[PDB]
């Protein structure tokens, strides 16, 4: 299974940017997206499971990182909002059974 | 292929049960693949009710769910921390299930430790730092009810130490009314119990040990106070300050120490409170009413009837459950009886002087619960079927025709099952039965009005497909004759057993009060490793003090621990020696609790039939064990009343007579239950008398010994213990 | 807000101590440049498409990653306590 991640982003203070994680090769109907820093470790965003608009997040990644999927499109997206020198970042997807079985290529937001 | 150590301690034969949650009368929720599903037993339809994707949103933090009665929102536990016996604090989140997403907005607070729904649709009540709070609606903000919560001084709708392990069974005192007017609760004052003080050493990386503190009051100390409120939540509001209620005591009870040790509404401006003394053979109950003019409750001597005992103390363990009729007219209670049977009563709300309870059963046997009430009938586990004290079965009394009593179970598989428990729905229209012994366990599902099994939940036949290729133990439940009273025992039989061989024995001893250590339930366990692999005889023997069988037999032990119980370990191991296929040079005993000490004792009564045996977490002293359990059976220690039995009876001065015996004593080392010292005592009493014996701490171990590498190592070390004793 | 703090920063052994009990840890190995891909879960299952020397062991706050006669950045993460959290690396 593979998940062929958007082309990598240049965003300047203040603007909202989306993402796109384009999972295939298994079926589809949890995915999980994570903030990678660079030369630091992976933390954790939000949830979304792909049947219905169900969403859990991060305490205080309220208002960045609206996930929302719609089924047809073969695809999760993310908007991150309002972004900073903080929220540039690698941003991974992946797919949540049992643990976090496949991973996105990622997008180098900066 | 026999039932090896690595097969009880992995787990690989799996007793599987049935878990239903009754929704409504004709409904239940059940869990299959990890997903919630909701079954119709009218129909034969099942829906999807909550998928495992939704608990997945929180990955494998998810201990629990908790559904509205009105299916509107579902109450999602997760990070669970266990405390005591029953309590722990967890976090919890309301998923809506109509917008399928979580209510972020005002969200139920971290460190819960006790959260519920009203009895009927979606109000919250949760207990969070010692204060009661209620939520109207999910999304609407918290109330809060109480503010006078403290760390370990004040509890307010949880229960103090001593409070949930020895009245309640739980961390709940807080109870919603039938349809949501009123939130009782129970609140109780700590201050000038004594604390026990042990250490905590945790994780290697914890470069000092922390000393872990809870008020606990032991046999005579200063006990905690309690005192009952009612607070009104349809007139919740930010606007008008809210006013508790407080329901006192009758005068009978607050003259000295008493306890609460029952909660029981019966209709919305009727509640029911059992108060009993510190002696423990006087118990009051009070019937409260609402009065609305002037929105105080009272309880009137007219409406409070008392039960008391002249032999022993009341109840198993407290008073029997007030089950109330739906007018609130009359209430039905499992009383003692004149011959000192427990059966169920009838009584009225008004009490008559001369007339105490009308029995509406009666015999040589015990009702052991009563499970419904409808105006029509009332159902109950009883043990008279066989005059087997170990039996459950399912009976339904007619509530007009005393003479139409019915046992339900009793000969459905006459062979498989003697043990039944039983689930019925919200207005009783069904019921689910489980078997649970002495064959494999099996639910079923059944109707109320006829007995016709509707469905067959679990039948247990993969564990049986696993178990037809191994050589298990038998079970013989059965009995011998000590002057002209019947005294059952059982017995885990090794494979092929015959009665021309000497096998060694152990007897698995619990022997407390109301205790049985023998029934016919079926248990995978220790024993059958202990049998099948090593082919010991692992016996279990049910003397004097033990429960179910009239007071008579129960009460026989009080005022006297460690005495005509202790003797009756012994002898019935004289008894079965007697019987021919054990062998006298070894005979073993061993224990757990109350099992410990009986162990302890039976060791160092110098009978000169147990040669070697384990203690595992056991009372010495009995000042050592808590107030509400050590004194409901020995008074206090004081010499106006019994301290020379307290003195008689310890482990300690029985130190000389270890000396004939080889003692494996084992502890964990933070048991808030049965402390730590306790086995400290007996250690030093052993050294100061010249004695070698043997002994395993169990470092951060309660009094489970629960954790799964130490639970392995427990078992493997007293396996081994056991080993050397026989000899192989 | 469970912490998982790693040892080492190097049969070569890293270690994993969390602030709090783990049920189970998982572990995802990372090169530079490379999306990590799944190495070790449930505590010791080596995960499909890493080599056999590979183990897992350990329970309650101290878990244990062991490579077994090493050959040529390795991330341990938990989801048994909300939310879910990474070693350092
Ligand atoms: O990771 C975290 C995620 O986990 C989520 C959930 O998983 C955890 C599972 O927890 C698992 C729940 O079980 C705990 C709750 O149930 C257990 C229910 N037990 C009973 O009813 C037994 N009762 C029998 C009657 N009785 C007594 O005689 C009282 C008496 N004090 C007994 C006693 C006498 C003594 F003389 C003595 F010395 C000691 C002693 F203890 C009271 C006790
Ligand atoms: C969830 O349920 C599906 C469909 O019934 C099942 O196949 C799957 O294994 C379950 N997954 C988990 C993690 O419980
Ligand atoms: C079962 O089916 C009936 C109709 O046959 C339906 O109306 C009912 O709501 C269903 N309930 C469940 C719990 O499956
Ligand atoms: C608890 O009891 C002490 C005395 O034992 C008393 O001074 C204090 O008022 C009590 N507090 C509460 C909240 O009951
Ligand atoms: C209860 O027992 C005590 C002895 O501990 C005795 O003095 C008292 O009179 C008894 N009361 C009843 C009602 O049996
Ligand atoms: C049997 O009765 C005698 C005298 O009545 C008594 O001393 C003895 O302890 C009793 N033993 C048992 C096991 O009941």
């Amino acid at each position: 299974f593979q998940l062929q991640q958007s082309g990598p982003e240049l965003v300047k203070p203040g603007a909202s940017v989306k993402i796109s994680c384009k999972a295939s090769g298994y079926s589809f109907t949890n995915i999980n997206w994570m903030k990678q820093s660079n030369g630091k470790s992976l933390e954790w965003i939000g949830v979304v499971i792909p049947k219905y608009g169900t969403t859990n997040y991060n305490q205080k990644f309220q208002g960045k990182a609206t996930l929302t999927v719609d089924q047809s499109s073969s695809t999760a997206y993310i908007q991150l909002n309002s972004l900073t020198s903080e929220d540039s970042a690698v941003y991974y997807c992946t797919r949540f059974r049992v643990f976090f079985d496949v991973w996105g290529t990622g997008t180098t937001v900066t | 292929r026999t039932y090896t150590l690595a097969d009880y301690l992995k787990n690989t034969f799996r007793v599987k049960s049935y878990s239903l949650r009754w929704v409504s009368d004709s409904e239940y929720l059940y869990k299959q693949e990890n997903n919630i599903l909701l079954f119709n037993a009218e129909h034969g339809n099942s829906s999807i009710f909550l998928e495992n994707s939704t608990f997945e949103i929180f990955g494998d933090s998810i201990s629990d769910y908790s559904v509205s009665p009105d299916r509107l929102f579902v109450l999602l536990e997760y990070n669970y921390v266990k405390q005591w016996r029953h309590s722990y604090t967890a976090s919890y989140s309301i998923y809506d299930l109509n917008k399928r997403q979580l209510i972020t907005e005002e969200k139920i607070p971290n460190n819960t430790q006790w959260i519920t729904w009203s009895q009927e649709g979606h109000k919250l009540a949760y207990v969070w730092k010692n204060d009661i709070y209620v939520k109207i609606e999910p999304h609407l903000p918290s109330h809060r009810i109480t503010s006078t919560g403290k760390e370990n001084v004040i509890f307010n709708g949880i229960n103090d130490w001593v409070y949930e392990e020895e009245i309640f069974g739980a961390y709940s005192a807080l109870w919603w009314s039938p349809n949501g007017t009123f939130l009782a609760y129970a609140q109780f004052n700590d201050t000038g119990v004594p604390l026990i003080e042990y250490s905590f050493y945790s994780d290697e990386s914890l470069q000092y040990p922390k000393t872990v503190w809870i008020p606990y009051p032991k046999a005579g100390a200063v006990n905690p106070t309690v005192k009952f409120f009612i607070v009104n939540t349809d007139s919740l509001s930010s606007t008008t300050t809210t006013i508790p209620m407080q329901i006192t005591a009758p005068a009978s009870v607050t003259t000295g120490d008493h306890y609460l040790c029952d909660v029981a509404w019966v209709s919305e401006d009727r509640i029911s409170l059992q108060w009993l003394r510190r002696i423990q053979n006087y118990s009051v109950m009070a019937i409260c009413d609402y009065d609305k003019t002037t929105l105080v409750w009272n309880c009137p001597t007219t409406q409070e009837h008392i039960e008391t005992s002249a032999t022993g103390w009341c109840g198993r363990f407290r008073p029997a459950e007030p089950h109330f009729t739906s007018d609130g007219s009359s209430f039905y209670k499992i009383v003692s009886d004149k011959d000192g049977y427990k059966h169920i009563c009838q009584f009225q709300k008004d009490r008559k002087p001369e007339q105490v309870c009308t029995f509406i059963t009666k015999g040589a046997w015990e009702v052991i619960s009563i499970e419904a009430l409808t105006s029509d009938y009332l159902y109950y586990i009883s043990n008279e079927y066989k005059e087997m004290p170990g039996g459950r079965n399912l009976y339904k009394i007619q509530l007009t025709d005393h003479t139409n009593k019915k046992c339900l179970s009793c000969d459905l598989n006459p062979e498989r099952c003697q043990y039944y428990s039983v689930s019925l729905s919200k207005e009783a229209k069904y019921y689910q039965l489980g078997c649970r012994g002495p064959g494999l366990p099996l639910y079923t599902l059944h109707r109320s009005t006829d007995q016709k099994e509707l469905r067959v939940l679990e039948d247990n036949s993969a564990l049986d497909k696993m178990l037809q290729d191994v050589q298990m133990p038998s079970k013989k439940l059965d009995f011998i004759v000590l002057n002209e009273t019947r005294f059952w025992y059982q017995m885990i039989l090794p494979p092929h057993f015959d009665k021309s061989k000497k096998y060694p024995l152990l007897i698995d001893v619990y022997a407390g009060p109301c205790s049985q250590k023998a029934d016919a339930a079926f248990r995978l366990n220790w024993a059958t490793y202990l049998a099948s692999t090593e082919n010991i005889i692992v016996a279990s023997f049910d003397g004097r003090g033990s429960g179910y069988q009239g007071d008579k037999i129960m009460h026989a032990i009080n005022k006297r621990l460690g005495t005509l119980e202790v003797e009756d370990q012994i002898e019935a191991a004289r008894q079965f020696l007697k019987m021919g296929f054990v062998d006298s040079k070894r005979v073993a005993i061993w224990g757990w609790s109350y099992g410990g000490y009986v162990t302890s004792m039976v060791l160092g009564s110098g009978s000169g039939v147990f040669k070697c045996g384990i203690a595992v977490a056991p009372v010495s002293r009995w000042e050592y064990y808590d107030s509400v359990y050590t004194e409901r059976y020995m008074g206090l220690p004081t010499p106006e009343d019994n301290l020379d039995h307290y003195r008689n009876s310890t482990v300690m001065s029985r130190a000389e007579n270890f000396k004939q015996v080889e003692y494996l004593l084992i502890h964990g080392t933070a048991d808030d239950n049965v402390h730590f010292q306790q086995s400290a005592q007996i250690s030093k009493a052993l050294v100061d008398a010249g004695v070698d014996f043997q002994a395993m701490w169990y470092t951060d171990e309660d009094h489970g010994i629960a954790s799964s590498t130490a639970h392995q190592h427990i078992y493997s070390h007293m396996s081994h213990f056991l080993q050397q004793c026989f000899s192989l | 807000q469970i912490v998982l703090s790693q040892s080492p920063a190097i049969k070569v052994t890293m270690t994993c101590r969390a602030s709090s009990s783990v049920c189970n840890m998982h572990w995802y190995q990372q090169k530079p440049g490379s999306s990590p891909k799944p190495w070790l879960h449930g505590t010791s299952n080596l995960a499909s498409g890493v080599p056999v020397r590979f183990s897992g062991s350990g329970s309650g706050t101290s878990f244990s990653l062991t490579i077994s006669r090493v050959e040529a950045t390795y991330f341990c993460q938990q989801w048994s306590n909300h939310p879910p959290t990474f070693g350092g690396g």
